[PDB]
């Protein structure tokens, strides 16, 4: 496959909505390469609308564990967890193309049933939102209150805007 | 996407 | 496949809801792996929402039967039976990553028909709830009473919370 | 396939509801393994909710016909016809893992039409209980009437209650 | 395939409802085996609910044409047209297992339209029923005036009764 | 495949209803066999309920074009367009097994719209009704006006009745 | 496959409704053949009920672009864009079998919405009906005014009428 | 595959509605071909009814990054985002066949909910319409005021009208 | 189906 | 299914 | 489909 | 699943 | 689609 | 996920 080819050169590709299925696949890849050579860097290209919070954390956690620096490239759209992963990349190695987009908002969910049940789902989602926000601040350089107000509602941004916010370090031109 | 990613 | 590849180095993946097929597949791979070398340890990775009680039990019963030490790693989310299987790993060898999530609760079911029929199902599911809470008590170290009260409703716990409650042994950092 | 590695060592896996299809295939493998060597024994692992009555009998008549002894192993759950086949393994070779479950009940069917047509459906299913109930009586030691009353409504038993009722011979500990 | 091995030794497997596709597959195989060698016998294992009257006749005729003697084994259940093909096996080579079941009835169909269209369908099905009934009295030895009343409504029979009726010749045991 | 083998000995299988896909496959085969040897003859086995009038002609017209003689065998049922193709086999090489059944009738279709469009349709089908009856007249020896009255409604014939009509040439027995 | 063998001898098959996929397929096969040898002839067989106008034209345009000539054959039915691609074969090399059919008519479409939107669709389809009628004029030899009054309603033609009208150059006989 | 042979000679195919999947594939293929030889050119053949704006921008952005000059050929149709990319080809190397069609219009989308939410959507939608129009105008040479007005509703253009408008550079005849 | 098809 | 089919 | 295509 | 099946 | 694409 | 699983 065209992807197996790009893999012989250390390049993983995340280009679909994030569900458990995707998460696992991208995790086994980052592991396979780190084993081939704990020195040569790896590169992860991103184009996604976000998805499961738990699913992206799996990915976000393997990028940290492995020795090899992981660099990111925004191609098309990097929204929600997807934009989260982009910022998660190695300092100085976070890229975006000229016409890419970046969208950051707050966690979505649901609840149905007894007062007490609706309460349980509510406490959890608030907690996640909080965890996700504190890391966003450390990656961007933005203070918490900002990453808190700026995510209240859908917040789309252009590549020049992402660079300013600190989600990426450079724009690949030609 | 090289020079330099790879 | 990359997964077929993981089997090459003694690694099995539980990354989907637990149903009969999934269960039957993992059961054979432990059997096969232990047959090549009943010495080297095996590694089972978990990223599941849960599933059937009977199916999850087949998996458990097999990890205890074989000779190789079966260590477990929680990546992403281990809920319901999945949390159960993570807890069943070789003592001192149950891992989890910084942002993994673990949720425990009580069995789900349903019944229809004459009073007598509803009575039978009720008995089965209450009985199953018992067998499960007991194993968790032994594996974690908590008293049955505590496990009984803590699973009345969905109970979400972070990697740190799961380590302190005794579900895993160590968190993998870097 | 993974199960292909299992047939190589004379192991057959019945892990799905039972219907004419699933039945035919197992029947074949049974004949294939006995043809390659009528001295070596065969193993039939079971994890199924049951299914068609006549499809169960075809598998049952085959286990009987061949020369190699066919041992049974219950992993997960063996219900109705599945539990019937478990009971048919070679005396002394009918196992069950620690947390297995076993279920026995009466047949299920339906009748529609004229009084005369409903009556014919009545006579057949009432006969199928008697036929299936006499065999289970011989396999366990329980007299027909006891099998009659005990399977009037759903009856789930633990690995320890199956050993006593007379459905299995040994529990595979560790 | 597992049947790719049973063919390799002259064994054909009819295990499903009888429609055109199956009837064309069984015909292709018979011809091939009569081709590789017109002396060695051929074995046809049956486990089916029935189906198209014309689809079965297609198989009934290929058995008659080729040279190799075709033996029939009822493994499980043979109803309607399946019961018909079992009884069509070479006199003396018609088999059935112990708990097998055999069932014979009359043709089923429908007609919707003008009195003239209804009349056309009435006559065709009555003919078929008369053509099947005669071939049954010849393979069993029962007088036609009996096959006629015995198939008025659904008639189920065990392996023993099937033998007393002349549908099968022997009962394979061990 | 089992059919991949028959074509090696110059045999083609028409065992499904006739539609553009089915018809296009048969034609490409008759053209392949004629290319490998325009001397050896070709055999077409038929068992279908019929299908598209234009898909049938396509096959019929390729049968005529090629040099090899084509023999036709009816196995089971050849109705409408299936019966048409059967009657198109090389004169003297059109067979049918003992209990094979044949049915001939007038074409079917529909019209919905303006009086002008219902008329355009009525004319198309009545014209095709005539083009087919003309090829059937020549091939059977029966005249057009008779072929017409005889197919006004569903007409079912035995192998013996098909032979007397002029549809087939010889009834293969044993 | 069977069609792979035909490409080896420079023969492409268009036997399905015309849609963007079919089109993207035919196009490249013609380009491949002309790459291998730009002198040898190429052939396109046809049995299509028609389809997308934009797809049909993708094929037409490629036909004329390559050096090799493209002879066309109508086997079965060639309606709408189907009859169109037939007429676009190398003059003097356009064939049709004895019972083939050809049907020419006016484009079909739809318009839903505001009075201004409906007008934008009305204009586009009346344009295409004009661009198509003219090309049909050049290829057939019929005067445009004859083509416009003839494609007003479903117009069905026999191979004989296709040759008379000027759609095909020669009817292939036995 | 037919499309595999295409890449082997540096020809990428874009023949379907543009979505995140088709987009990622096309991006990789471009980067691959640039690896084997940064000097030789690459060709992008098009026939698409349009698609996602973000899916489209990635494709466009990558064509600009690699060192090989990328040519484009409109075949069949190039609507919306399809016509855009078409215009994104290397100056002097953008083609289209005689009967190709090209269409431009404004972005499409939706919004539901609170006044504040519909606002966020309105702002993003109008913003993309702005970025698309400005690049179109740099590629065609046309003034922005023209692109804006000319895209208020669906605008279908012939290949000649495409050449004159500045969307392509040369028509391929023969 | 020979004698005689083939 | 032998002795005796095969 | 020859004589004459091929 | 040995000792003892196999 | 050569001369000249390739 | 080594050192040490494998």
């Amino acid at each position: 496959d065209i992807y197996s080819r790009l893999l012989k050169d250390r390049i993983i590709m995340l280009g679909s909505a994030i569900d458990d299925n995707v998460a696992n696949s991208i995790v086994s890849q980052l592991l396979f390469l780190a084993a081939e050579d704990p020195e040569k860097e790896i590169s992860l290209y991103i184009n996604s609308p976000g998805g499961s919070i738990t699913a992206g954390m799996a990915i976000y956690d393997t990028m940290q564990f492995i020795k090899p620096k992981v660099s990111t490239i925004c191609i098309g759209m990097a929204a929600s967890m997807g934009a989260f992963l982009l910022a998660a990349g190695e300092k100085g190695k976070r890229y975006a193309l000229p016409n890419s987009e970046v969208m950051i908002h707050q966690p979505l969910g649901g609840a149905q049933g007894q007062a007490t049940e609706i309460e349980i789902a509510a406490k959890r989602i608030l907690l996640l939102r909080d965890k996700l926000n504190k890391v966003l601040a450390e990656r961007t350089g933005q203070p918490l209150e900002v990453i808190e107000r700026d995510t209240d509602r859908d917040n789309f941004k252009s590549a020049e805007e992402a660079l300013e916010y600190g989600l990426i370090d450079k724009i690949l031109t030609h | 996407f090289s020079p330099x990613a790879p």
